[PDB]
């Protein structure tokens, strides 16, 4: 007696028995807007997606409440869901982020498979027997696609006679795959290639939402009629509708251990496949090696590196996000954190892996471990508009500017030992960068006469680097072992470059530049935000040419491209803090020790006390 | 004691001649951007221009009596001076290129200089001698002089940059000014000769004034008010520091406004304006477009003139050999005019506000304003029947020809149709017909009918795409129309015979027509021009005015022949009719009614 | 497009023979200078920032040079 399992917006539901007594059982319930479901039968698992909660979840078939969040981030319209009962993975399409991804059956080791040339991918079917997953994306040009469940050999099989190509489901007995259509109102049928496209229920009668099957019988939903239907597997004949008066049936599967035929796993319980991900594959070994998103795989294969090497950190108004720079996929932002009101400036310390950032409604500086409970506060007192912040990763101090109080101030990274280095009456400090070797700190500031100044790392030797033809200078990156210093200006709308001493000057490109501007450099590339702050460009600093790595991301405020862990440069401050008991501030001549407000430097020129 | 007054954007302030002394703002209200500044010590009053408000205002030193004296036809009133003797207000506008004058309270405004003006900036008066001086900031800056009536204009000093703070040392007969291009303060006698440089080592001099043996100036760079020996340029001290954006400065003392002339006494017996002149003491003046009567003392308003409206203004211009400047009528009610007409009987101006969707009324004075149609209603065009005292108008919403009395009460609809869409309309009550454009979908046409809606007929249905304006000449029985799409002006007999194209070249967008004597005036929205052709063809197409933005309508006003007017059978008692009074071919009158009424046995009542 | 005196924001908002120059505390369309016409020459860099009565540049094939003290638009 085939049990049918189906989503229902408000709950997941199991029905059929032997098609009698109308025992539709509310498997899970109290959901909000459920779309897709699936199961791994052996483990007694039921998964679904929720479009209002933008999460994918799972429960235990037994009498229990047990529900676990499985994905709860990075999702917009997960409308297709397929469990891999063999390789033990979870696949799912998202029709609005236009991605296709995979994870372990606990949401972990989450890898993005495909993300290019996808228009509203929906229905999804796995063939763990082979290494083939099938799905349908539809849009300006609809199509059904095949590829390996490993990310390989993306083949377009059916690309004609389709419009809104509908539910996918495969006959393992016959090595044929069926599909429907939410517009042209047919059911078809082919071989697992694009081959032998036969009609099973041609003619405009079926208006199926989701197809399944069990022993010669095609079942499906027609939301309109609020019904479930069924007919011969071979012709349209037999077309009765199973008992169904159901409040918006969506996704549906035959809930039967027979619809998941078990077999040999391409990796054993041995190996566990690789180090992170063993995905099934058509390729000879029949399994393949994978790392999570943004993580590259060693030349040996089978072993994933540790995390990303470079990394592009975003600050939006109300969240932080990181894009990796190790992989082509890019637009995999991923975020974190709580109580972020209005983020402005961002920076990072590779040594301890703390992200530092400013928020100018909260009026505070904070730090975190990325996707880590890093979160502590750092500064919260006497702050106005922290429009720029810089980590000194050698002396282990934190610099930040302030627009409301027109100051530059330094503290140790933990916000201890605060000391005002610069406080100008007219001009007001905005964006700031550091050179802990060479002992310079450069910064843009606005004002009646907008200039770009520089000084030693204690504010001592003020030199005005740039003075003329600058309206509102914004970003300010630093190319180190090339001695150039890149910046922008909102008023004039052009990104210029310069010699480290203020001489090699020249427009690099013209650009319409936002007032709050994200702008950073790392490895030949420059990254900035567009005029509408919904997109980020990658530009060659040596080659001048532009590119857009991610759009449709509003409220971008500030960026920082950075190595993770990797650190460069040094000076004697790194030696037990220069011998200074509090603040050690490096200069070209040589370090100078300083003190928090109220303290006094003794003739040691090394020590502070309270008088 | 003599004290110093200066304008400073949002406020006007007073200080003493003493260094670092107290600096107090005159308690004024609603000042946005004060620029030009003068005073009237005898009346204890200050006058200032606001280039943001586009106005000239005055008030007492105690801030009381804040009133606007000029609030129309201003663009950039950068220059302004008080004639304390004749009690007149002079001002210059760099945007409108005009030097104007009026009474100190603002009435009887008149244009003194309008030709060959290229940005008049600063203005200094010498009513005792009958001369006025001003600086000019064109391609070739200069300092000109003229009689205080605008006569005898001549350049006094030609070799100068943008001069400012033009001030006269009356006692010692000299002129001082700053130069914004050479950063110096110069001086010369009242003839522009004996030209000396008082100070040259100045970074950014702007304002200027003098009193006794010192000159005071402002400096935008040093943010200051400094003074120095007026002849030497030395013994320099700073009076005030840290002053941002000091526009104009002046010395408030009685000794600055002395002297006398024939105008100070009974206003020279002048009916309106008393204007001092060097040779002859003074001359009597009149408001714009007014004529000075044979008595050399009184004025008469213009009898015939031409009205052209824009989006935000209605202008009047006369046809003189002198080419007198057009002026903006001071109607406060104006916002978005779409069409204009004029009742010569009561001498009042009618227009349609396209935004507030009403037909308003007011005399050229701007006073006696009154709404005659309000609301759905969406008036498109109007045509006044001056005999029956009726307005025939068209509604873009209900697609009808509606007729309303001048006082506000309705007569009724005279034309309504399922597929009919009346737009442009002109009534010819002398013959008993009305003419209008009927913009039916995909087949535009020009029609005629009796003033009651009967005897409809199509005059023209081909050679049309956008019949956009109508005009007729009752005396010559001619009809004129303009087509926006076909870019041409056509003519015909009232009957519709003898259709002839008048002009079909170098036209882009005609939107208004009007007959003035033997000429056909029309306005081109895109070309931004007023042009005219001779209906007789004897003389050639002539440009009247260029660079007029957002032209909406133009309308000729001829002097009403009261006697010839009363000859009309509907002139009095409306021909004994209750509603519409039609004129038979034999000069006899019937009575008709709107669409909703019927003529009774009285053959007079509806 | 913008005519002389018309409020503008960029020279592109103005007509062919005009540029967007500031007058007081907004910008309006002003005409380009022609041969013989007086042009602006700033002494101090800062005087440029303070100018509220801005002239347009010299027209095509004209250079702002000194007379042979004012500066006028002259041909190369
Ligand atoms: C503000 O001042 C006006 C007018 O100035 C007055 O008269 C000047 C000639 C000069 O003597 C000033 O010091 C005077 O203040 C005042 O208007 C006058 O008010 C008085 C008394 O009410 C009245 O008799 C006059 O006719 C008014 N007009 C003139 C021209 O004298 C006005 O009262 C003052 N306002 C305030 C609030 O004090
Ligand atoms: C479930 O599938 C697994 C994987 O095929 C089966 O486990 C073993 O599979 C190998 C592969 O051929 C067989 O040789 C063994 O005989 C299987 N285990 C044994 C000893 O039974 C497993 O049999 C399947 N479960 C069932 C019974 O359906
Ligand atoms: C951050 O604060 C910690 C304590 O919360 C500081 O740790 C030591 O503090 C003492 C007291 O001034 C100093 O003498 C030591 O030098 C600090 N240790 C180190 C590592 O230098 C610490 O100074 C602050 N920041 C650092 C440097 O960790
Ligand atoms: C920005 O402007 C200031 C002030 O004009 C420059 O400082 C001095 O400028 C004068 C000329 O105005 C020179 O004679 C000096 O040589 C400048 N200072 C010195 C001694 O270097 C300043 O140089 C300008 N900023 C830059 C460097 O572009
Ligand atoms: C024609 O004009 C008259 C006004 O001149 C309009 O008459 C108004 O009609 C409304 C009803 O729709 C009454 O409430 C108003 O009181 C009337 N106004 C006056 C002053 O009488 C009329 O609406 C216009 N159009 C038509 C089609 O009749
Ligand atoms: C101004 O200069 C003149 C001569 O240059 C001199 O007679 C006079 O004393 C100076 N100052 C004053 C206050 O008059
Ligand atoms: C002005 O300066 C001159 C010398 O430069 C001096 O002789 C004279 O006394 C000063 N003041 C007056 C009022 O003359
Ligand atoms: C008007 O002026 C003329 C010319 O000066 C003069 O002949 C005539 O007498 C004057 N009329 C008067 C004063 O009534």
């Amino acid at each position: 007696a085939p049990l049918l399992l189906y989503a229902n917006r408000r709950d997941l539901r199991l029905v059929d028995a032997t098609n009698g007594k109308e025992n539709a059982t509310i498997v899970v319930g109290g959901l909000e807007d459920a779309a897709a479901v699936d199961f791994v039968f052996s483990h007694g698992l039921i998964y679904w997606s929720d479009v209002s909660e933008e999460a994918i979840k799972r429960t235990e078939f037994n009498k229990t409440e047990s529900v676990q969040n499985v994905v709860v981030s990075g999702l917009l319209s997960p409308d297709g869901l397929a469990c891999d009962w063999l390789g033990e993975k979870l696949y799912w399409t998202d029709s609005e982020t236009n991605r296709i991804e995979v994870s372990n059956l606990d949401g972990s080791l989450r890898k993005v498979l495909f993300w290019q040339e996808l228009d509203q991918p929906r229905a999804i079917a796995l063939d763990p027997s082979s290494g083939f997953m099938y799905w349908t994306d539809w849009g300006e040009v609809p199509k059904i696609e095949r590829a390996g469940m490993d990310g390989s050999s993306r083949f377009i099989i059916i690309n004609s006679e389709i419009y809104w190509p509908n539910g996918l489901t495969l006959d393992y007995e016959e090595q044929k795959l069926y599909w429907a259509d939410a517009k042209l109102n047919f059911i078809h049928k082919s071989n697992l290639d694009g081959t032998n496209r036969q009609a099973v229920v041609k003619g405009s009668l079926p208006h199926p939402f989701a197809l399944t099957l069990f022993e010669d019988i095609l079942y499906w939903t027609d939301w309109s009629t609020h019904s479930i239907l069924a007919c011969n597997k071979y012709t349209g004949e037999g077309l009765r509708e199973i008992h169904s008066d159901i409040f918006s049936p969506m996704d549906i599967h035959a809930f039967s251990q027979q619809r998941q035929p078990n077999a040999t796993n391409p990796c054993g319980i041995d190996n566990g496949g690789c180090s992170h991900l063993c995905l099934m594959s058509p390729v000879k070994p029949f399994y393949q090696c994978a790392c999570p998103t943004g993580v590259k795989l060693l030349e040996n294969g089978k072993t994933c590196k540790d995390g990303a090497t470079e990394l592009l950190l975003l600050a939006r108004r109300t969240d932080l996000r990181r894009i990796s720079l190790d992989t082509p996929d890019f637009t995999d932002i991923v975020l974190q954190l709580e109580d972020i009101r209005h983020a402005i400036a961002i920076d990072y310390d590779p040594v301890e892996g703390y992200i530092y950032w400013t928020d100018d409604e909260v009026r505070a500086i904070r730090r975190s471990f990325i996707d880590g409970s890093g979160s502590q506060f750092v500064v919260t007192a006497q702050i106005a508009h922290p429009d720029g912040i810089a980590v000194d990763w050698v002396a282990r101090n934190l610099y930040w500017t302030d627009t409301g109080t027109d100051r530059i101030e330094v503290t140790r990274l933990n916000g201890t030992m605060r000391k005002i280095l610069i406080s100008e009456d007219l001009e007001e400090p905005r964006a700031i960068v550091l050179d802990p070797m060479v002992g310079y700190m450069y910064w843009t500031d606005w004002g009646e006469i907008p200039k770009i100044e520089r000084a030693a790392l204690d504010g001592s030797d003020r030199v005005v680097l740039v003075n003329t033809s600058l309206g509102w200078p914004n970003g300010l990156a630093l190319d180190y072992d090339e001695g150039k210093i890149y910046w922008g200006d909102a008023k004039t709308d052009k990104i210029e470059v310069m010699n480290t001493d203020g001489t090699g000057r020249r427009v690099l490109v013209e650009d319409k530049i936002p007032h709050i501007f994200g702008f950073t450099l790392l490895g030949d590339y420059v990254y900035w935000t567009d005029w509408q702050r919904r997109s980020i460009e990658r530009v060659h600093k040596r080659s001048a040419e532009r590119e857009v790595i991610i759009d449709q991301l509003p409220d971008l405020m500030g960026l920082k491209a950075t190595n993770v862990h990797r650190v460069i440069g040094s000076n004697p401050c790194a030696e037990e803090n220069g011998g200074c008991s509090h603040l050690c501030l490096y200069r070209p001549q040589g370090l100078r020790c300083a003190c928090p407000i109220g303290f006094e430097l003794i003739s040691d020129m090394k020590t502070c006390i309270v008088p | 004691e003599a004290f110093l007054l200066f304008s400073r954007r949002a406020d006007i302030r007073r200080i003493s001649l003493e260094t670092n002394n107290n600096n107090v703002a005159i308690p004024l209200t609603g000042v946005k951007e004060a620029s030009a500044l003068d005073f009237d010590v005898t009346d204890n009053r200050i006058y200032w221009t606001d280039i943001s408000l586009k106005t000239i205002s005055r008030a007492f030193m105690n801030g009381s009596a804040l009133e606007h004296v000029v609030e129309f036809g201003l663009d950039y009133p950068e220059g302004m001076a008080v004639d304390w003797l004749g009690k007149n207000l002079y001002w210059a506008d760099t945007g409108t290129n005009r030097i104007e004058v009026s009474k100190l309270d603002g009435q009887h405004r008149q244009v003194l200089v309008w030709k060959d003006l290229d940005s008049p900036r600063a203005l200094a008066l010498d009513p005792a001698e009958g001369f006025m001086y001003w600086t000019e900031w064109g391609g070739k800056p200069k300092i000109d002089r003229a009689a205080m009536d605008g006569s005898e204009r001549t350049t006094l000093v030609p070799n100068v940059g943008r001069a400012n703070g033009l001030t006269i040392d009356y006692a010692k007969r000299r002129l001082y000014w700053t130069d914004l291009d050479t950063n110096l303060i110069e001086s010369s006698n009242m003839l522009g000769l004996n030209r000396e440089v008082i100070a040259d080592d100045l970074p950014h001099p702007f304002g200027l004034t003098q009193y006794q043996d010192y000159i005071y100036w402002t400096d935008w760079s040093r943010r200051s008010i400094e003074r120095a020996n007026k002849t030497s340029g030395q013994n320099r001290t700073i009076i005030q520091g840290h002053l941002d954006y000091v526009m104009d400065i002046l010395v408030f003392h009685s000794s600055r406004q002395s002297g006398w002339n024939e105008c100070a006494s009974s206003n020279g017996h002048c009916s309106h304006l008393c204007l001092a002149v060097p040779v002859g003491g003074f001359v009597c003046g009149c408001p714009a477009h007014y004529s000075l009567n044979a008595d050399n003392r009184t004025c008469s308003a213009p009898t015939t003139f031409l009205l052209f409206s824009q989006k935000s203004a209605i202008n009047r211009m006369v046809i003189d050999e002198q080419q007198s400047p057009d002026i903006i009528l001071p109607i406060h009610s104006l916002r978005n005019v779409r069409a204009i007409d004029y009742d010569p009987l009561d001498k009042q101006l009618y227009w349609i506000d396209s935004r507030q969707n009403m037909i308003r009324k007011a005399q050229e004075d701007g006073s006696q304003g009154f709404t005659v149609v309000v609301s759905e209603i969406q008036p498109y065009d109007l045509s006044i029947d001056i005999y029956s005292r009726y307005i025939y108008w068209t509604c873009e919403a209900t697609n009808v020809i509606n007729v309303t009395r001048l006082d506000g009460r309705s007569v009724g609809v005279v034309l309504k149709g399922e597929q009919d869409r009346p737009r442009a309309i002109v009534v010819n009550p002398e013959k008993g017909y009305m003419y209008f454009t009927n913009l039916q979908e995909r087949s535009p046409k020009i029609e005629r009918a009796a003033l009651d809606g009967t005897e409809r007929e199509v005059l023209f249905f081909s050679g049309l795409s956008k019949p956009i304006a109508l005009a007729l000449d009752s005396r010559l029985g001619k009809l004129f129309w303009a087509d926006s799409d076909l870019r041409r002006i056509e003519s015909s007999d009232l009957s519709g015979a003898n259709r002839i194209v008048l002009e079909d070249s170098n036209i882009l967008q005609p939107v208004g027509l009007t007959v003035f004597e033997n000429w056909l005036y029309w306005i081109d929205k895109q070309q931004q021009m007023i042009e005219k052709i001779d209906m007789t063809g004897r003389e050639g197409r002539t440009k009247v005015q260029a660079r007029i933005a957002q032209l909406s309508d133009i309308h000729a006003v001829k002097e009403l022949n009261l006697q010839e007017y009363r000859q009309h059978p509907c002139a009095q008692d409306n021909g004994g009719c209750s509603h519409i009074c039609l004129v038979k071919g034999d000069g006899t009158t019937r009575c008709s009614c709107p669409m909703h009424l019927v003529l009774l046995q009285d053959e007079l009542s509806c | 497009k913008g005519q002389e005196g018309s409020v503008c924001l960029r020279s592109s908002d103005c007509a062919s023979g005009l540029c967007c120059a500031r007058h007081f505390w907004s910008k309006i369309c002003k005409p380009v200078l022609k041969e013989g016409q007086v042009c602006t020459k700033h002494r101090r860099k800062g005087s440029h920032g303070l100018e509220i009565f801005q002239r347009c540049y010299c027209g095509e094939g004209l250079s702002c040079r000194i007379q042979k003290r004012l500066h006028t638009c002259q041909r190369h």
